[PDB]
């Protein structure tokens, strides 16, 4: 990966999530599941949708009346209407199978970012209330529950409030 | 016991794959084909008008009036690739491709009797071509013939006429008694002067045709060797029609978009089914496969 | 405790751009790469005016048609959709556009007397050939850059003129030939009812007879006059003979080389202006690398586009 | 974004700072004010300006006179002619604004990626001096003045003086 | 202790472009532009070209007498400067076209279609040589092609057929001579009228000659006029003439390949091979694109203005 | 620096190491060294093979003679026939040096990726056993011979083994 998230530090993704391309997946004592965030894919989805959009909008059609016949003394002028279509067709082939291939690799690299960005997200609201242990998985030092989990999903997680359990299981340690 | 969230992303059983600049074969979890190869084998209509199938007879067979043919307006004209001009005789058909050409640019397209059977030529014998009447002598006599149209429509008018080289001067007299003769046509936009080359190779006929502006007139001047205009062609202009070539059968159905193969619903941008269509469709494309990456890369564990 | 932010611009830009993934983006810096302003008038190009050919097209200019005037150079030529004075007499301009095309690059061109008036036709008729299809004043009159030979007595004799190529350059001279309705008329004018024609250089080589017949008057002439050109070398030699039936050259062309020109259709009026680049739709002055404004360009000129907007980012996302 | 930074946990712009496209805004004992990072701005105006001149450079023209003329019998090459021209206009336009989108995309991902890179920059200077709140922002463990501040914009800050009078109030 | 992470730098001097910066000096690039041609005019995929010298296609085809002549090719090439023509002044109906039709084939097996001695019996095949198209400073002309001439005083009417019976296409070449006066004609062909008619499945076409004397080439100002055509399997070929016809010797059986060409070169060939070929030298390279010249024959690169490509593989060259 | 290590964080190349793109250097009781990292650089070879291959791959020629004659009364469709060859040609060159300009960015900023990654590989490897030093060098809170640098490098190190000493030594 470009950001290093899918088949990054992240090895694998979850048949077991339907719901969405990107989520998460929760563990705790009032049970466990998985989750989407319905923002980001929502967000992906409205990106990727345009940009498809927008490739087939990028054809305007050119009408004509293509038909044509020569003669046999009109060989030159004949070879040269082949030339005009073969160029034309090579030109728009090329076109086509490159903007494919450019726009696929950043499609790829935009879910990367995209999931990437959702991590540091969550990462970044917990700081040391928890452990990254890799896999774009933490441990949580203390104890979350439901409303502590989908506190940390909506962004709303509140650190000074379990910080004291999270400094006693961790330094415990530390 | 230490209470994870972990954060990831989706994967499925799709096996779609898809090309990137630096790694090829790539399974994803979602994709769409922007290619369409698919159509109905079928010659339709288009955008609401029919369009004129020649049937047996080419563009020239038609226009000359080949029997085994037999309307005003067309959104294209077909023809087989069995057509064929229902000659007779030897001749040749000057401009053909150019008159093909024109033909292609138009749409509605009224025909009438400019030199009517029985009233045009009470002096002469007539020898086929249903839009031309072959011209011979009466009895004995050639006699010298002008005639003259002027447009009554508002647009231009299709004439085609053709003139008869026979091998000998005996059958030159045999069929216009004169073995000194001259033909000559002129429109404003057009004058002509053919004499007869009589040799082997019976005989041989030329066919010509020119437009006649509205307003202008056109003059047809013989003492022997001409066939007529019986029918002659108004034609008021589109900008665009279209001629394709397909052996294809003609439904009941409607396209926005036309290919000799068949026909084509399709919103997407790339069709590499047939470098000739008509009506609003893809850019035509050489590709085998053109398949864009909509989701993410596919790993299931 | 104390703060250090980092952070980024916004400004009160509501200009919009657009990408990929997203459409209508509000950025705080962008460029527009399309021209859709143009000057609304034609004008004079790098320096060099144009020419106006006005009610005269090129025909009726080369072949000196009386409503034009009958000068040296142009920057580029100019048509109105409405030409009038065309080939005066009723007849067939041969390879025409071809013609169009050999003037559409060049700038040199003097006009000089190849076969002079008085001199050159001391047996035949220089002033007696005029028609009623080409008026000066009202009067019956005939192009200026030829002169129509006929019967002197009842004398139409053989006639050879030769002009060789003392010029520099390539020379472009016009004659035409004349199909009476009559061999009355025929016999009226040249005296011979078996006439030929025929001119070489080492280029063109060609002999016509007279095609008689009469086709539906225009102008209310039903005879007929075929107007030919061809391009002498230099150090070349033109030949003309006729036992009739030849309407000579009289002022023919010499033409130099700078390698630019062109031709334009406009009912655009000429103003006193300057530009890099003019189109049929008016002139443009812009550094841009697109226009939408005309598909016909001179000069240095941005790319022709069907678009109605190109708009390049340049600041970022705007989000104040 | 891309890059997470603007539009990220970066919420928004400053109609603050006049002064360049990239910055800082600081609180302090001296006082606050906002004041752009004059390099990082500099660099990207390079890079923007080296874009945009490209793009027009990369079009640029040769010699016709699109004037052409035939005759009714000619209608063929006509046809043809037109074919070229508007073929041509087609793949030109198409060429325009594709390149136009994909440099629009790039060039934002680009402003982002310079974002991230400077409050990295910031971030990793500070290391544990400082604390992250988000928004691109760091309070201090410790007292930063005037010279302080600006010491980390030119990046010369120093991690080993206010080593302790940080420790202690992180307490 | 310490680990450090850091990247491949050399010195190496290979910078390329990029949007956003220019000259930047990378690790690793490739150069996708072949600047490099060998130089000299070289063979194709083992087999030759075929070169006439100062001889033009026209020369060949007719066996101007300072042509050698013959069996195949993969392309064909005619010289800055092939000049010797048509020798005798005239004009070659459809030149290009020719041209054109031959530049896709290959096998070609050039023979005797109306043997000198034994076709014309009442014509005279001898007299068939003037002046300005010489050899050595005496009389020749063109091996491919009888002039026939009186018999005596006499010129009886011919008619000659060919029916092709081989499996190809077969191209006939004739001429048709407007002398420079009356005297000639029946001086030569002794009928004051003449014609001549050729009739084909696909051509027909009756000459009457055009006398007449316009400028002298090649010191003298007759006039000759070259024609062909191709004739199908099956198919007869006829011609007739009471006189002025220069007749048809030598025709060539056409083997077609769908690929070949032609090119114009004044550069020196060579024993080599190639699988591109070009004017100014050959190439070799499996770059997919060239600056040496537009023209080109075999399978060969994009032909571009590009002065220099260059893609970047490693990465930005940081030394120190 | 898209990417914010080649040039970045970490200034620059070091030209001492000969045997591929990314790698390490290390010290040690045993000493120092520069051994390139093997896996991410092949894989960037692949990449960057497949990207100038793929280009290659990409551009069909049709078997072509372009050359046609026209005599002195074709002048038109001369043009016309220049028009075409002038057109394709300058459409080709933009599609060549653009490409050129664009897949350079793309793979510049490519390898910028690499290495930042290759870096976060070894730090989330790490953990507090080590410290970051700057220039994208650790420090280590332990000791490290050559079979923990291998264990490092290899993808197999083992924080726990030395998680007590270095969390003394911090
Ligand atoms: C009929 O077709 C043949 C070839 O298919 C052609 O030679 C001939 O000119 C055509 N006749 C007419 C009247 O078009």
């Amino acid at each position: 990966g470009l950001f290093g998230a899918i088949a990054g530090f992240i090895e694998g993704g979850w048949t077991g999530m339907i719901d969405g391309w990107y989520g998460y997946h929760h563990q705790n004592e009032q049970g466990s599941g998985y989750a989407a965030d319905l923002k980001s894919t929502q967000n992906a989805i409205d990106g990727i949708t345009n940009k498809v959009n927008s490739v087939i909008e990028k054809m305007n059609t050119q009408f004509i009346a293509v038909g044509k016949e020569f003669n046999h003394l009109e060989k030159r002028i004949e070879n040269l209407n082949k030339k005009v279509d073969d160029g034309f067709l090579d030109i728009w082939t090329y076109n086509a199978e490159l903007l494919i291939l450019l726009e696929n690799e950043r499609t790829l690299d935009y879910h990367d970012s995209n999931v990437k960005n959702l991590y540091e997200k969550v990462r970044s609201q917990l700081k040391n209330n928890a452990r990254e242990i890799g896999n774009g998985c933490f441990e949580f030092y203390h104890k979350c529950d439901d409303k502590c989990m989908e506190s940390v999903k909506n962004g709303t997680y509140d650190y000074p409030k379990y910080s004291e359990e999270a400094k006693l299981n961790r330094e415990e340690i530390d | 016991p230490g209470d994870t969230l972990c954060i990831g992303y989706h994967a499925n059983n799709s096996t779609d794959t898809v090309d990137t600049v630096l790694e090829k074969n790539v399974t994803v979890t979602h994709s769409v084909n922007l290619l369409e190869d698919r159509h109905n084998g079928k010659l339709c209509k288009l955008r609401g008008v029919a369009p004129l199938h020649l049937g047996k007879c080419n563009i020239a067979g038609w226009l000359l009036g080949n029997p085994e043919c037999e309307a005003s307006s067309w959104s294209y004209i077909v023809e087989t690739s069995s057509s064929d001009n229902g000659t007779c005789y030897p001749g040749d058909f000057i401009n053909y491709e150019e008159l093909r050409e024109q033909l292609s640019s138009v749409s509605s397209f009224e025909r009438f009797e400019i030199f009517p059977k029985t009233s045009s030529w009470p002096n002469h014998d007539t020898n086929f071509y249903r839009n031309l009447i072959w011209l011979v002598k009466k009895e004995n006599s050639y006699p010298k013939l002008s005639k003259s149209y002027i447009n009554n429509k508002g647009k231009e008018v299709l004439v085609l006429w053709g003139i008869h080289h026979p091998s000998t001067s005996a059958d030159q007299q045999s069929l216009y008694q004169n073995a000194d003769a001259y033909v000559f046509v002129c429109s404003s936009r057009y004058s002509k002067k053919f004499k007869p080359e009589i040799a082997a190779c019976a005989g041989r006929i030329n066919y010509y045709w020119t437009l006649v502006e509205p307003g202008d007139k056109i003059t047809f001047e013989a003492t022997g060797n001409l066939v007529v205009p019986r029918y002659a062609f108004a034609m008021e202009r589109n900008s665009g029609s279209g001629i394709i070539i397909s052996d294809t059968s003609v439904h009941d159905c409607n396209t926005t978009c036309q290919t000799p193969k068949g026909a084509i619903n399709t919103s997407l941008p790339f069709q590499n089914i047939h470098p000739v269509t008509i009506g609003e469709c893809p850019k035509y494309v050489k590709s085998t496969k053109l398949r864009m990456a909509t989701g993410l890369r596919n790993v299931p564990s």
